[PDB]
């Protein structure tokens, strides 16, 4: 019996063939590796915006906290952004405009929008990646297929003596292209939704967080102007 | 309505069929 | 008679794919056992929360359910743990920061945000691992199906008369594969939905729950903080 | 000449292929059954609506609507059953604490909330059969394919000498499997998302009654209140 | 010779063929007809909507143009009919309960949404039909086609040798269904699609002059009510 | 898809024997 | 020996089948130039808006960079048209309607919107041509290749002694169309996708900026106002 590994139909194989499988091993390559490395960023961004949002319900002074955080400003993440660049904008604009503190409100939250959408594209980097390679790849196998049983019924339309044999190696080469599309789909489709997922939650943390530092904001700066009026 | 694993495996039906030859 | 039958081929099968198998049997019986525990944690869950809202709804004195409540504090539950955390940390802050009613409350929904969420976590725990399989299994089963008939119908191309005894048992075998998959991914899928819809209706009704205790203990905070002026 | 009668398929299905495909049939006639009794209701529901909504909206005052619908409360449905509960509420939050329309028409509100999900859930029952039917089907369909498909190439490989002839009927019977899997889950797919779209839509009407009676409650507690005052 | 006449195949398609391509093609001939009036309705309405905010954002004071628009409001779609309904009962509200310019702005802003509701409705009339027929005809197709397919099996079973010469009528009969469905299908999704988008940018315009008008009609509520307290 | 393999079914039905 | 290459059965295709084939190449054609001249143009789209977002929120002034702006606004794109145009637009009103800021600065607002939606526009142009052709192309090659393979497998019906060479050329030369459309629809897809992605990211960009410029507009007409009145 032949030692009939796959990698003899591979090398057999021809250009094109071997062309749009190298494809998909790459593919799915990058699809795990994506997956791997935007796992660890959320865990970490997880844990981090979590432990922050627990210190600063802690009732601990807002600018002790800002002081702190501006202490490493160069390198915020999540959360920490957010609180400081709200923060930062607060001041200015209790600066400016303290007899507003709806318009100074405002400003605030724009900020703070602003800040967590930034984030969260950085952090959101090579997903759609994987949502289109999740969306392609099965049909990559479906084209090579075609390819295949295209060489195939070449090489039985050119034998006097009709065989099966020749069509074999097309098919072979189909099978082999759509096992690899299998292949790379899984990973797609499994991390893809857990990914939305993750980030979608995050986003509802930061979104709940932004409203309760307004609400928290809007008190303050409606606080020290009664105050600088004492 | 997922449709992918549908038909990829007819095709591999047709091959066996063939090989009824 | 050769005695043909399913549970031999799977007993002669082939390397990968017999590993494949048991991969796919073990997602199987998981599926099960997820299905299973979950559904009582739910059902049990689903009790509770119903039982507790009604003794809630009843008027009853909250000093006097909270003090029923603390009886058993270490083994709280659902709607009953979000009251014990939002109703201490409201009388904490009160006796100590009583002049703040705004304040309390944020604290107050801050706390029964936190408990609820960790009875989320408690509830959904494993059903993104169903969805996953609901959504894996039909193209793990394509792969092996696809790898083992491949390695069978090559054998086939390799000798000069085409036969087909040389593959017909081999693909009847490998076909095994898809259809395991499948038959765990219906129940798997099934009992996705079904879960994740319980869940949305376990999530309703916490939040609306919480939201009437926010206000209750509103009001509670105005009410008390006005009287001791008068 | 014979009329070609499917009826010869099915007598030679084996006990798994005849038992799916009356697992099919079922599963497609309730969808029908479904489909036909939740669209009536859905419609009647949303035509009653409508005209409560413009009796309302009528400059209608509210305690006579409200004498004229608990005369024949015993029908009361969406924004009619919503509207009666969230007056009782308003009127007994108003007798009991006149002196806080806020709290009163807070409480006026989450009456309503009560109500109106209590009404969501008795419209939609069923329809999650729907989604989870046809998104299960095709599945199902696919299994019985490929089992009546492996029974054929075990009768083929169980033979020495090849043919087509011997195969023929399994592939028929497969095929007519995936076919019945198909028919069923179509309707069920594309009702499940009418129906989601039009409920949506009683949804948002009735949320935005909710709000509107609150907002008008808002004004009616607070005049009520002030001009018995004055 | 015979010319190889396409129709070779429908004059010997089976009677549940022919049937199938009757229905199909009623179809397509509906998605033709709602696809071309949808298309010149949108046309005309977007037409109209540019005719009348060129003039309404003109500088014209809005009595005149309100005035004119009476003298047809008979006749009204879109912008124009948003304006008439808001300039209607924002006068009659700011009449009638001037003491709440709030009140005014919110019950004027809702019979302006009402308007662009029912607007909306209009243009998206049978739209979803479209989209319906374009996912399902292919279906239909399918069971004739399947059909066809049965009929062909059956039709081998006749001799006890198979070959390549019985069926191929039943074949090529077969194949009718599936593509009278797909010729049901193409143009249907296509202008689904296309008058979805159309339909979604004129919603969005409307939108916007909702909001436009509806912030006038504040600020001219709010500031006569004050003035008339000076 | 569906439509797509009830051809083939047919043809390699038709061409098998 | 016959040269029976890819190009010879193409070219050897039947009237239909080679019309469809050059009607799909044409569409390769398309989709692959609209491709590459619309990426590089998303390069050059964000090049400039990510540059001049940089220049803006460096803290220069507004009438500076405002007349800047006015020196290349025949060339202006994205992010720099709207600002341009809305420091336009706001002065343009204020100077006519310096006595409602609010009014001044939501029109200026609104125009800038406008300018956003044609931009935007302009991006989504030939994009949609993407979107369908790589639908729609599968489509118009199958439809071909089924066709010409039924009338093959007709055309052998007529042979006592079967056999797959007096069908296999036709059936290869009917599937080269399928094999060519799919071909040219991946890269469709691929680039539909990723541009699509580029094109939503642009409009973030550009919804941000505007709120951002709006706010601050307001702001600058309320201190012009005011000062003014001094």
């Amino acid at each position: 019996m032949t030692d009939m590994n796959i990698l003899d139909l591979f090398l057999k194989a021809s250009l094109l063939v071997k062309l749009i499988m190298l494809i998909l091993i790459g593919f799915s390559i990058a699809s795990w590796a994506i997956i791997i490395q935007r796992t660890r960023i959320l865990n970490a961004a997880a844990r981090e915006a979590e432990a922050f949002e627990d210190k600063f319900w802690s009732g601990i002074e807002l600018s002790r906290l800002y002081q702190e955080s501006q202490g490493k400003r160069d390198n915020l993440t999540g959360s920490e952004q957010i609180f400081y660049s709200g923060f930062k904008e607060f001041v200015r604009l209790h600066r400016a405009n303290s007899h507003a503190p709806e318009a100074v409100v405002e400003g605030a939250s724009r900020a703070m929008r602003i800040s967590m959408n930034r984030e969260l594209e950085n952090l959101e980097t090579h997903i759609p990646f994987l949502g289109t390679v999740g969306s392609i790849s099965p049909y990559i196998g479906l084209f090579g297929t075609v390819w295949g049983i295209m060489h195939a019924f070449i090489a039985l339309g050119a034998v006097k003596q009709a065989t099966l044999q020749m069509v074999a190696p097309g098919i072979a080469e189909a099978l082999i292209a759509t096992a690899i599309g299998l292949f790379a789909a899984i990973p797609a489709v499994m991390a893809y939704n857990r990914l939305n997922q993750r980030v979608n939650k995050l986003e509802l943390n930061y979104d709940n967080f932004m409203e309760e530092f307004t609400a928290i904001l809007h008190r303050q700066a409606f606080t020290v102007s009664e105050s600088n009026k004492g | 309505i997922n449709i992918v694993p549908l038909l990829d495996v007819l095709l591999v039906l047709l091959l066996i069929f063939m090989a009824t030859a």
